[PDB]
């Protein structure tokens, strides 16, 4: 329906810590 | 249904097309390959080196096509008899052009354009003069092989399912006459080897540019779904009127060209000006007719008053001269060549011009409208052959008491007066005898260096004539009081002219003068030059000052064409305006002696007179002005140029004698037999005696030219003032010969052209016949002749500056080259060209070109750019390395890289390029890449990109390299004449420069300017550039074996920096509904994506657009004049970060004094600093120039209404955050408009966990001051920003 | 010496990507 | 009067069409005709002219004085005009040039948010830029009303 | 899509008739 | 839900750069989810007197 | 023509940075060609009294 | 980790 | 103070030359 | 069916600047079927009282 928010990088790092971690 | 895909695999073919056997798949990066070429090889055969297997490589790379050199295939390039599979299509227009060629029996030696003229096998002195003249007339120039233009063409109709005209007559012709000739392909401009006939390229490449209009067309039919166009009521089909065009323009396209397109132009202007009822478009602006405060709110109807007027008889004639224009136009081409077509469409859509309505707010007018207009452009550029003629002083018109020529003296010199008195209102001054040597680099940009100066560098010996190097060498020669008092008047010392090609119209010729005359136009005109250049005055008649009178240095300023031309859509959409535009015919031959030289230097003269104490090297300013303008100096001055050639017979030059065949110093053609003089060549010439032609040597040919030159500092100012002084006249009659009439509600005057907005007080036939009778009168009166069949008088129509306005509307008109250029371009930096090119395209398609075609093309042109740019260098096993050794094995093999379309999809940072795939006046950047990423509803976009950005290959670029090899012999004497008092003042006391280097100002200080300024030169120069190109090739090789294929997206770029990037910190939502209501704007014609931009977001109605601290910077510094091309605002910015905070104004004065700076712009910018003090923050902004091209200054974006509008924020940011913020909301919003999402306001948001904010603190800190400069630049920590950093985010 | 990413990393990540912003809306 | 002063002034027979003391009230007697009488007046007597703006340094040295702080006045002393409310200031000029003929009233754009700093700078110069006296007036007495709240 | 941006520039014109 | 007016905080809550309170620190603060969650039931608990 | 030391600007006129006014804001002016010839005048005419 | 403060101490220096 | 030090110098520089 | 006169609503007294009625929004709308036979409806009512 409509495009979702930009998540801003550290949400991206968090992710990063989630996927090593 | 993605674009993405097609263009993609539409392009693969064509490289399958050009290379066969080639092995170019989608998801390489690159694809390399070897050529073979042996023009070393018969050298090196010759010298006594020896070989191994002789050509035996091309017997079998032909057949087998699978020689291996270290793997890598090597490939042949298609020759011209397969490159359309051999069709055919028995074209009318083939049989048109081959009847139009001619034998070499009926040359024409002084041709304007020359005609087709065959090529014989023999060889004989008049086709080498031919091709002589054809080899620099007849060419092409372009950065594209026309190979490839024509695989792209043939492909393209292939998937169109249409066939191009010109296609056609180009399969018929190489069906049977084979290959045309050869392109180099390193070396465009090497175009040799013609074949049939010397007219072929051009033709060719006519023939490809009018298979992209057709192309264009029938993609932006598609685009609005209509089946034909629409003229009033009646069908009609472009594409006939198109291929009607080419087959008329087909046998001598150039002259018939340039003499058939202003009867277009006239009728675009003149339709549906008569209409009964007219539709308009609502405007609304200020009480002056120049203001630019312009908003648009509806369409509307209405009758029309001036129904009944058009019956004069100034329309019929009009009309009449016109139409038996045509009827010439037409009866030479079917006399030239055995043909009996004519224009038909044309003239039934001529007779009925004035009653047939116009509607702007139906595409199918508006696209017709603009495709008129755009018809011109097939062919290229004008090139045309000049001669030299005597000014025949016995045709211009003594002053009489039954003439107006003194009163137009006498005006144009008090109108001098007052420009001067207005000039120094303004504080500006003349400058004084250490500033004249200081500043002669101020000299306007219309004038031509006419010496050359020498560079020597280590041995070689270049010559140039650019004005910095010229003046920087021999600007203490100019005034020495020896080269001052000779004149150019004599056979010993003459002026020596030059050409300079224009996109449409004929090539130009300018005048180069030498500096020693124009320094002394520059005293006196240099103040001129600085005024008139101001913007937004007021053009009301009754108004005393003439400043906002002259249009002059009010071109492209604003930068977008839509904005500073609102003026006209105002103007043309009002019912009580009747507007006027004369324009002259040879004006610049009647700037005679008599109407316009002696007044304007008896008015110079009078004005220096108050000057006259200032002792400019002992000489007194009336003399100065004696040297700047006088008889033998500027009058009466003999130049120089193409040398007449007489037509004689071989046997009549047998029969003279030896002593007229004495060759002087003069030059001849190497195509011409020289003799002494004219008057012995008087005796053998003859008509009917074509064998051989004749130039003299003595020196009595070149011509005597008294009039005004294009040369001179201040051209346009005299041109534009004199049209002022006959404006003013044609008033005074007009009001006298008629009282009340007519009143004039304001003037402009341009160049040549002058606009008048006037009130018609009547709807009786007869008036308006005789008004128009006393103009013309008058302007007759004048010493002048305007014509009647250009000359405009309408009611709803308004053009001015190439720019054109019906009923409220802006109808475009395209004439940018795609295909050819003007001069030769050596692309040091790829990616910087394929950036120009770009904005190029996005202005065209801003001016209603396809979209999607557009695309095609730069995905075209993204992969040959590069290629045949590498030489001297072999990859054997993915290692580059230099070209063999000594072995000398596989000497004869070049390698040749093509890059991937898709490059042109991947942003700049990396080794790509930033356009945007949903829409070109986006720029694509890596935080751009990560949001479309990040989006859904791009993917099936994003797919095909989404496998390649980490592959691309660095591009070349040779300004970036410098060495310490740069020793030049060629040395200064100049820097210290160009110093300023300041800057000597600290060179001429002993040892308190020492004291002064302890300043940051660094390699600006007093002594090291010099060195810079050497330097900057040195590396602006195009003498040694070929040194460094050879060079380069190491540096390459290195940049390639380092290469990574990795990608990192560092957010800070660098220590004192910041990007866009730093906006993806925080997290973007969207939310709140906005006011649905499109806007209105009268760019009616645009592609979708355009257009849909411009519905959502309106015209921009602010004029202010924002502005960042160093744009701010660099504007201040554009009042400064000698250092704009030296001095930038990050050595500003850097200086003032070194100097500290608590210094006051006047030690920043005092600190640009000694950067050189001029004491008034020194004051502007250090009180715009005192003031900027408090949220002043060390941050530099570095935008990837985004939002600076041609459609987006239209939007109303990157304002603070936007800002106020559609971006909230969080207040800790400081400024140059929330313009990077600014700057990404307007990148969102503008790509949220073009992919159709709902419109929403985007908020900055910051969640409360302690962790975020943490990051984002440390962040922060880390950005403002670095561990790595706190070190080195020693900051203060007592600016308010990093104290307030301390709890701004806790 | 700050953060950084790696656009082929992320390559194969944008399921959670798009999971977490389905969450948030 | 370059008519009446050549040589032969004094053997010559004037005739006229038309007199110039034209009685006034033949004009307003016909029936409803006030509105015509302005709009002939407006299209027949208005003079045209520029806007011109005040010194830059007024703002400079008084409202923005103290950096640090932020006022209703300094937050809108930076702003420019978008031609609608250009306008709507001649809009303006002409209800003053016509005393009690055409008077003013406030509106509020449909889908627009009130901002409460141009609220108080208006009612604040609205009583010194119009006239409600007890002669004449410019505004209506509700823009009167919510200028004193304002 | 190209045919739901053309949709609103489709139903100006109809307005603008 | 909606919000005020951005000015009514511009020019009252960070009228002075250099100092900072109470209100000042959380003016610019954005809910998560359970606060946003917390609101609702608020407006709900006001919704039904007693 | 001497000027005074630059100091008595640094301490008094200039004392406080978060402030402006009437004579801080033209104390970094510097005068133009005719604005010194009027200076000229004013002492010519003090010269010369009545 | 660093506080403003610290900045003039160390760069005093 | 180390400003100052150096703005007197090249003023008096500066009058000494014109 | 006689639509009323333009002028009555609006008058412009120059070119740039004219008075707008209360209703202008309601005055744009054009009628589809359905509300014109409601309006031929109340018609035919009004010309037969009872």
């Amino acid at each position: 329906s409509d495009s979702g928010p930009l998540l801003s990088v550290f949400a991206l790092q968090e992710i990063m810590q989630k996927v090593r971690q | 249904v993605a674009i993405t895909v097609q263009g993609a695999q539409l392009i693969k073919r064509v490289v399958e097309r050009f290379y066969p056997g080639i092995a170019f798949n989608i998801n390489e990066g690159a694809c390399y390959i070897y050529k073979f070429s042996d023009h070393i090889r018969r050298i090196r055969m010759k010298h006594g080196t020896k070989y191994r297997r002789q050509a035996e490589e091309i017997i079998r790379n032909i057949s087998l096509r699978k020689e291996r050199l270290y793997g890598i295939p090597v490939l042949d390039e298609v020759e011209w008899k397969y490159v359309f599979d051999g069709q055919t299509f028995q074209s009318y227009a083939f049989e048109v052009y081959v009847n139009s060629i001619l034998p070499w029996s009926e040359l024409d030696p002084e041709e304007e354009f020359l005609r087709n003229y065959r090529v014989s096998r023999e060889m004989t002195e008049v086709e080498k003069f031919i091709e002589f003249r054809a080899k620099n007339e007849m060419q092409i120039y372009g950065d594209i092989p026309i190979k490839v233009w024509c695989c792209f063409i043939n492909e393209l109709s292939a998937e169109l399912k249409h066939v191009p005209l010109g296609m056609q007559v180009m399969a018929d012709f190489v069906n049977r006459f084979d290959s045309p000739f050869h392109q180099g392909n390193r070396d465009l401009s090497n175009l040799e080897d013609f074949q049939v006939a010397y007219t072929t390229p051009l033709l060719f490449e006519m023939c490809c540019m009018e298979s992209i209009l057709e192309f264009n067309i029938k993609m932006r039919m598609r685009e609005e779904e209509i089946s034909a166009l629409e003229f009033g009521d009646m069908k009609v089909d472009p594409v006939g009127l198109l291929r009607e065009f080419f087959i008329l323009c087909l046998p001598h396209p150039k002259k018939i060209n340039n003499v058939l397109r202003a009867p277009y132009s006239w009728f675009v202007k003149m339709w549906g000006v008569g209409a009964d009822p007219i539709v308009v478009l609502q405007s609304t602006a200020g009480d002056d007719r120049n203001s630019k405060d312009v908003f648009y709110d509806k369409f509307r109807t209405e009758p029309n008053r001036y129904k009944a007027l058009f019956r004069s008889s100034f329309y019929n004639e009009s009309r009449r001269m016109n139409e038996e224009k045509i009827l010439e136009a037409v009866k030479y081409s079917q006399k030239l060549g055995s043909h009996d077509r004519r224009l038909p469409l044309f003239e039934k859509m001529l007779k009925t011009v004035y009653t047939t309505p116009f509607y702007p707010h139906k595409s199918s007018n508006m696209i017709l409208a603009s495709f008129l207009l755009s018809i011109q452009t097939i062919t290229g550029y004008g090139r045309a052959w000049v001669k030299n003629v005597s000014t025949e002083f016995d045709k211009q018109l003594k002053p009489n008491p039954s003439n107006l020529v003194q009163d137009v003296s006498d005006l144009t010199r008090e109108f001098f007066k007052q420009a001067y008195v207005e000039a120094k209102e303004r504080r500006e001054e003349i400058v004084k005898p250490e500033d004249l040597y200081t500043s002669m680099l101020r000299l306007a940009r219309n004038t031509s260096s006419g010496f050359s100066t020498e560079i020597y560098v280590k041995l070689i010996k270049i010559n140039s004539r650019i004005k910095a190097l010229v003046i920087f060498t021999k600007g203490h020669t100019v005034f020495t009081d020896e080269e001052l008092h000779k004149k150019y008047n004599s056979v010993e010392l003459y002026q020596t002219k030059g050409s300079r090609d224009v996109p449409i119209k004929a090539t130009r010729t300018i005048y180069s003068i030498n500096l020693s005359v124009l320094v002394p136009q520059l005293i006196v005109t240099l103040p001129l030059n600085e005024y008139f250049s101001r913007v937004g005055g007021i053009t009301s008649p009754d108004y005393k000052k003439i400043g906002g009178k002259v249009i002059v240095g009010d071109l492209e300023a604003t930068g977008s064409r839509v904005m500073d031309a609102a003026d006209c859509f105002r103007n043309s959409a009002d019912r009580d305006i009747f507007t006027i535009a004369i324009d002259y015919s040879e004006y610049d031959t009647h700037l005679t002696r008599h109407n316009f030289r002696t007044g304007m230097l008896q008015g110079i003269r009078e004005a220096m007179a108050p000057y006259r104490d200032l002792r400019y090297e002992g000489y007194t300013l009336e003399q100065i002005i004696d040297f700047g303008y006088g008889e033998g100096r500027v009058a009466n001055t003999l130049w120089n140029g193409k040398r007449r050639l007489f037509k004689t017979t071989f046997d009549a030059y047998i029969r003279l004698d030896e002593s007229e065949r004495d060759k002087g110093s003069f030059k001849v053609p190497k195509g011409v037999l020289p003799v002494s003089s004219v008057d012995v060549a008087n005796r053998i010439a003859v008509d009917k005696g074509f064998d051989t032609l004749i130039a003299a040597t003595d020196g009595s040919d070149l011509a005597l030219i008294d009039t005004h030159l294009s040369g001179e500092n201040s051209t346009l100012i005299a041109n534009s003032m004199h049209n002022m002084a006959i404006g003013t006249l044609m008033q005074r009659e007009v009001g006298r010969e008629q009282p009340g009439v007519l009143t004039f509600l304001s003037e402009q005057y341009v160049g040549d052209d002058t606009l008048f907005y006037t009130k018609l007080h009547t709807t009786d036939t007869k008036v308006f016949d005789k008004v128009a009778a006393s103009i013309f009168d008058t302007v007759a009166k004048c010493g002048h002749e305007a014509s009647p069949s250009k000359t405009m008088m309408t009611p709803y129509s308004v053009e001015k500056t190439q720019t054109h306005a019906k009923q409220g509307c802006y109808v475009p008109q395209d004439r940018m080259m795609i295909i050819s250029s003007e001069r030769r371009k050596d692309i040091e930096d790829v990616q910087g060209y394929v950036r120009s090119q770009v904005q190029t395209m996005i202005t065209k398609v801003s001016r209603g070109f396809c979209h999607d075609l557009a695309q095609l093309i730069l995905m075209l042109k993204t992969t040959f750019i590069g290629a045949w740019k590498m030489k001297r260098t072999i990859k054997e096993d993915a290692m580059y390395r230099d070209r063999k050794f000594d072995s000398n094995d596989e000497d004869g093999f070049t390698l040749i890289q093509i890059r991937n379309p898709l490059a042109l999809y991947v942003p700049i940072g990396w080794n790509g390029y930033g356009a945007h795939p949903a829409a070109l006046n986006i720029v694509m950047t890596e935080e751009m890449y990560v949001d479309s990423i990040m989006i859904s509803k791009l993917d099936e976009i994003m797919a095909p990109i989404r496998r390649i950005v980490h592959d691309i290959p660095p591009c070349w670029n040779e300004t970036q390299g410098d060495k310490r090899g740069l020793i030049s012999a060629t040395k200064m004497s100049f820097f210290s004449k160009m110093a300023r008092p300041a800057v000597q003042a600290a060179l001429s006391d002993p040892q308190i420069i020492n004291l002064v280097e302890e300043l940051p100002l660094g390699e600006f200080s007093p002594g090291r300017i010099s060195r810079t300024m050497m330097h900057s030169a040195l590396l602006k120069e195009s003498s040694a550039r070929t040194l460094l190109s050879s060079g380069y090739e190491l540096e390459y090789q290195k940049a390639l074996n380092s290469w990574i294929t990795q990608v990192s997206m560092r957010l800070g770029e660098e220590s004192g920096v910041i990007s866009t990037s730093y906006a993806k910190l925080f997290d973007v939502y969207f939310e709140g509904e906005l006011d649905g209501a499109p806007h209105m704007f009268p760019d009616q014609n645009l592609s979708p994506q355009f257009y849909i931009q411009k519905m959502m977001i309106g015209p921009r109605v602010s004029s202010r657009v924002r502005n960042s601290y160093v744009d701010r910077i660099d504007v201040i510094l554009r009042k400064d004049v000698v250092m704009r091309g030296f001095i930038t605002a990050n050595t500003i910015l850097n200086v003032i970060e070194k100097l500290g905070t608590n210094h006051s104004v006047g030690d920043l004065v005092t600190v640009f004094t000694l950067m050189n700076i001029e004491t008034r712009v020194a004051e502007e910018l250090a009180e715009y600093m005192t003031s900027e003090k408090i949220r002043f923050d060390a941050l530099k902004l570095l935008k990837k120039g985004i939002a600076g091209d041609e459609f987006t200054m239209s939007l109303n974006v990157a304002t603070q209404d936007f800002i106020d509008t559609y971006l909230a924020y969080p207040y800790q940011l400081t400024k140059t955050e929330v313009d990077a913020i600014s700057l990404y909301c307007t990148q969102m919003i503008m790509l949220r408009a073009a992919l159709g999402l709902p419109k929403k306001k985007m908020k900055i948001v910051v969640t409360d966990d302690a962790k975020k904010r943490y990051k984002i603190r440390l962040q922060r800190f880390r950005t403002h001051v670095p561990k790595i400069k706190v070190l080195k630049k020693l900051i203060d920590p007592n600016r308010m920003t990093v104290r307030n950093l301390e709890n701004q985010f806790v | 010496s700050g953060p950084l990413l790696s656009v082929f990393a992320l390559q194969e990540i944008m399921q959670k990507v798009r999971q977490v912003q389905a969450d948030y809306m | 009067q370059e008519v009446l002063t050549d040589f032969r002034r004094q053997d010559t027979i004037w005739v006229l069409a038309l007199q110039l003391p034209v009685n006034p009230q033949v004009v307003w007697d016909v029936p409803r005709s006030s509105i015509a009488n302005l709009i002939m007046n407006i299209a027949t007597c208005l003079p045209t002219g520029e806007y011109i703006a005040p010194n830059p340094r007024i703002s400079s040295i008084t409202l923005t004085q103290r950096i640090t702080t932020t006022g209703p006045f300094a937050i809108l002393t930076g702003s420019t005009p978008t031609a609608q409310q250009l306008n709507d200031v001649r809009k303006i000029y002409l209800a003053l040039m016509f005393p009690g003929q055409i008077i003013l009233d406030l509106k509020i754009d449909p889908g627009e948010r009130m901002d409460p700093a141009v609220r108080m700078v208006a009612g604040v110069v609205g009583h010194l830029l119009f006239t409600a006296g007890g002669r004449f007036t410019n505004l209506t007495q509700n823009m009167a009303r919510q200028l004193d709240i304002a």
